[PDB]
RNA sequence: GCCGUCGAAGGUGGGACAAAUGAUUGGGGUGAAGUCGUAACAAGGUAGCCGUAUCGGAAGGUGCGGCUGGAUCACCUCCUU
RNA sequence: CAUUAGCUAGUUGGUAAGGUAACGGCUUACCAAGGCAACGAUGCAUAGCCGACCUGAGAGGGUGAUCGGCCACACUGGAACUGAGACACGGUCCAGACUCCUACGGGAGGCAGCAGUAGGGAAUCUUCCGCAAUGGGCGAAAGCCUGACGGAGCAACGCCGCGUGAGUGAUGAAGGUCUUCGGAUCGUAAAACUCUGUUAUUAGGGAAGAACAUAUGUGUAAGUAACUGUGCACAUCUUGACGGUACCUAAUCAGAAAGCCACGGCUAACUACGUGCCAGCAGCCGCGGUAAUACGUAGGUGGCAAGCGUUAUCCGGAAUUAUUGGGCGUAAAGCGCGCGUAGGCGGUUUUUUAAGUCUGAUGUGAAAGCCCACGGCUCAACCGUGGAGGGUCAUUGGAAACUGGAAAACUUGAGUGCAGAAGAGGAAAGUGGAAUUCCAUGUGUAGCGGUGAAAUGCGCAGAGAUAUGGAGGAACACCAGUGGCGAAGGCGACUUUCUGGUCUGUAACUGACGCUGAUGUGCGAAAGCGUGGGGAUCAAACAGGAUUAGAUACCCUGGUAGUCCACGCCGUAAACGAUGAGUGCUAAGUGUUAGGGGGGCCCCUUAGUGCUGCAGCUAACGCAUUAAGCACUCCGCCUGGGGAGUACGACCGCAAGGUUGAAACUCAAAGGAAUUGACGGGGACCCGCACAAGCGGUGGAGCAUGUGGUUUAAUUCGAAGCAACGCG
RNA sequence: UAAGGAACUCGGCAAAAUGACCCCGUAACUUCGGGAGAAGGGGUGCUCUUUAGGGUUAACGCCCAGAAGAGCCGCAGUGAAUAGGCCCAAGCGACUGUUUAUCAAAAACACAGGUCUCUGCUAAACCGUAAGGUGAUGUAUAGGGGCUGACGCCUGCCCGGUG
């Protein structure tokens, strides 16, 4: 059965991207909502569309591809799994690609990235990495 | 494995046979019991000193001495070198590293040591093969 | 001074375990181009393999079930253009 | 270490008493039956633990010499006494084993203190000086003791530093070694001149470590009737094992001070000679069989250098246990398949909490170590200071997204309800038709049957064939299909009775009730076993008859168990999609099975089952919405090939046998996919005096010729299938 | 009966030794029942204190048993009589059983279990000349005869000869 929805979210993500697909949906949640944000306002994907249904609303993502096709977003990775949870402090938050790719940290702040996480000096669960 | 399978069951690496056995064993005449001592050498005497045919691609009559060493290991030990004084009864010391040819030879006589004299004609390498500066 | 509770060492007994050794006896490995066959690789002389049982100097064969990790062939059935 | 699964009986708890510095089964009585254990009780083997050390980029892996902290021990084993403290290394008592004395009754001893001896070993040192400093015991102190300690003796055992000479000088002497005989190389290397004294020799100076304690004086403070005396403050006197040792200064001399290993590739360094698969070398690949850069030597070269190599062991390289950081279609690896327990993981929202998580503050993580900085030895090693760092740490605030806990809410997940669908899903009992065999008759006559050919074999006592009838067993033609059902194994004649699962539609209900699943518990093709039946067909084995050189095989003739039923047992298969289960995402095209909704046809759609085929993956083959793609959860399994699925042990079984499952030893390969050829008794299509039709020749005899063989003084040398033999 | 303890002997024949009760321990091997009382250890007298227990009961009292202490005495305390020696390993027979009264008790006979064969009922087989019976008032899961002999694993080859 379904064990991380978000694994599920971050992997749609890469299989629409394999193909280039303009738009893609997926089941939201608040966590959900916010990667998909953070991901906006980082600009690896042009917008977020999130529409009320009776249960669980549609999150619905427009991928962003460059002058060339050029996929925006290279590759998705999970880092916290439930069968391994990975938490960091603020002294050794990772560098995605030398700071060319965000790595989405959940803290007491909210789900952040990691660049601005060290400036709140503040550490949490390490969601995925987003280069 | 998944991460629980290897917390259940911690990986197990794999265990190292080391060559020449009868070096790694000493010897306890007073419990009359085996220990364990890691020695570089040991000595032992000849019980018998003879020749043996090498393995099938190579052809040579090789020298070697079955040795009795200082634990009650019988091995057999190669002679480097053109001339050895070594017959029965002749305390010798053996170091490690087998012949690839010789089945059954794990070990080495070291020449120019406790009864082996060294190699009468060797100049160059004087070293290994025993024998001392020529003048 | 005596005796009495504990009490080391010692003695007796039946078991447990571990090494060494033992007439003799089993399969394995190595070697000297020693003798009989030719089982598999080509449909390898009779497709092979697996499981099983029974026979045979020996590889094995045959009996029942299964697989293609089988040829050629007769065609299925789809695909296909 | 599970091939160590059940351990204990003061054991576990309580109640009293005792005694212990003190709680306590610590001990004893009496009650109860308790206590620990797959989160590894117990047992076996091994081991002092740590700071720390080695290795590694790190994660980790190995180790526990010297220095420091803790523990335990003092010939082996018990016990207490004295004592604040011991059940006591140079204390006591007893027992034991040793060694020594004895007038035989009895006595003495304990280097795992420092040296040292014997022994074992590959291997580890002087039977030294001094309390001069620091520390300790005792004393008012002077002092005494201190094998602690401070120093000396030996050992390249290690690290560090300096040497063994430099400037000019012909890369020409003479000599080696090669040689293409011209030369080249050792080589600025050498003489040759100048030059230095690090070192060395001798011959003069010569530290620090020394602060003292005491004693002496001088004041001060407290307490004093006062003094002595004490604490404090000052300055005087004193002393050194090392040791005339560091160290410095004068002369003198290039003189007294380099060796080891390599040179085939990895891997820096090539020639000649000797030998000739020998002698020998080798870590692997391997070398050596008259022209080895691989063996031995000589020159040269190169790497290091008071060291250089070999051996022994650890980490690395090894991503070769893969947490970082591997895999299971064919290379090793998915359990044969279900049902399921612990455990692991778990759909969306709100409120709360704060165990994890994050962020501070305290305390500690000794010192010595690692790193950084700084200072002192002439530098360095080394030493000393100051930081840093080091924890699943403890206490205490703060945050609340996530994981965790509590309380509420929701349907999509999962189930239930309602309306439908198909099915060789299973069990039991019945009912049929075709066929085989046998039996009884009628007809019937000389064969039947079988092979490549045979024959055994059945017949003439009437076989085979044909017709009728009967008995019995087993399996269900046509339907029948990349068809259906089942978790798998498997399930095909029809009927009835019980009974399991699945799919479609709806949205009536519950609101996460889910996934996976070690141990466990069941099912599980054939063959096999037991009991009792049954026995038509086919038949392992067995008998023959053939083929072959042999044929305990393929061929033929028969033929027993078995094949069938009912109970049990067995629990294995190429039990295969060689592909674990669950969930979601990711181009299409076209079928078939079972439904649904719209406009016989078209479109859409759900679940199966197929064939092509994108992205993507793969070593390739290939897979590809029924993944071997992209992701998450859980389980099982693998770590080169043999030995070997073999011991041995356990467990299961009536047995066969099944499950779990090594090691000694041995090799450098084993293996997967694909490629090029070659082989196929391995087939289709063509050709060729290959076959057929043939006309039309040798091998028998005598002679000639060349050979082989024999012989000889020599019978010269070569040719040995086709492609030597009237050949040179 | 000193000391020795199978040296006697064909052979430990005979004799000697253990023996009761209570407590603790008990192996291999197994057909899982057993082996087993296995082996191998310890105690038992008397008096007193103490004080559980249940049996008849109205209670006294009467019975039959326990536990813990403190003594006492002998050489010895089931003080006499009566009451298993044991263990290791081979054949043979599975076993309990039965046999030569009056020299053989066994390895011989039985046996439960196997197998073959005969027999359809006025059965076969048997006693009788026959009638009458037995078998049996039984009916092929019954009856007679041969062989073998619990159980476990098994039982090869030969049909010429003889039946």
């Amino acid at each position: 059965t379904m064990t991380d929805p978000i694994a599920d979210m971050l992997t749609r993500v890469r299989n629409a991207n394999m193909v280039r697909h303009e738009k893609l949906e997926l089941p939201a949640s608040n966590i959900k909502k916010e990667i998909a944000e953070i991901l906006k306002s980082e600009g690896f994907i042009k917008n977020v569309e999130y529409v009320e249904d009776d249960k669980q609303g549609v999150l619905r993502l427009f991928l962003k591809y460059g002058q060339n096709d050029e996929r925006v977003i290279t590759g998705l990775k999970r880092i916290s799994k439930p069968g391994l949870r990975v938490y960091a402090k603020a002294s050794e938050m990772p560098k995605v690609l030398n700071g060319l790719g965000i790595a989405l940290v959940s803290t007491s702040e909210g789900v952040i990235t990691d660049k601005e996480a060290r400036k709140r000096n503040v550490g949490g669960e390490i969601i995925a990495y987003v280069w | 494995p998944t991460i629980n399978q290897l917390v259940r069951k911690p990986r197990q690496s794999k265990i190292k046979k080391s060559d020449s056995p009868a070096l790694n064993k000493g010897f306890n005449s007073k419990k009359k019991k085996f220990t364990d001592l890691n020695s570089p050498q040991k000595r032992g005497v000849c019980t018998r000193v003879g020749t043996m045919t090498p393995k099938k691609p190579n052809s040579a009559l090789r020298k070697y001495a079955r040795v009795r060493l200082s634990n009650n290991i019988e091995i057999n030990a190669y002679i480097p070198g053109i001339g050895h004084n070594l017959q029965e009864h002749s305390v010798v010391l053996v170091r490690g590293g087998r012949v690839k040819d010789l089945p059954g030879v794990r070990y080495h006589i070291v020449r120019g040591a406790l009864d082996t004299s060294g190699v009468d004609g060797r100049r160059q390498g004087r070293s290994l093969y025993g024998t001392k500066k020529p003048k």
